[PDB]
């Protein structure tokens, strides 16, 4: 019953590759990723009011 | 009356590669 105590938070948001590209020192194995897979449609467990 | 997930268990739309290929050309 307290925020404080928690061990983990966990969110998931919605990104483009500009955004990871803002910062390119930050992020690593950019190449590696697939963009069709992890999708809005494909993830049923994120809800947003994006078509 | 029963408890409905309200999930609505969808399929996806199946990927289409002659179509990017192709060039349009404008009448």
């Amino acid at each position: 019953g307290d925020i404080n105590k928690a061990m983990f938070a966990i969110v998931s948001f919605e990104t483009c590759k500009a955004d990871l590209l803002k910062e390119k020192d930050r992020y690593h194995n950019l190449n590696k990723i697939d963009w069709q897979s992890s999708a809005p449609v494909n993830e049923p467990d994120h809800a947003t009011t994006t078509p | 009356t029963f408890f409905w997930l309200k999930k609505a268990i969808i399929t996806a739309r199946k990927e289409q590669y002659f179509m990017p290929l192709a060039s349009v050309t404008n009448m």
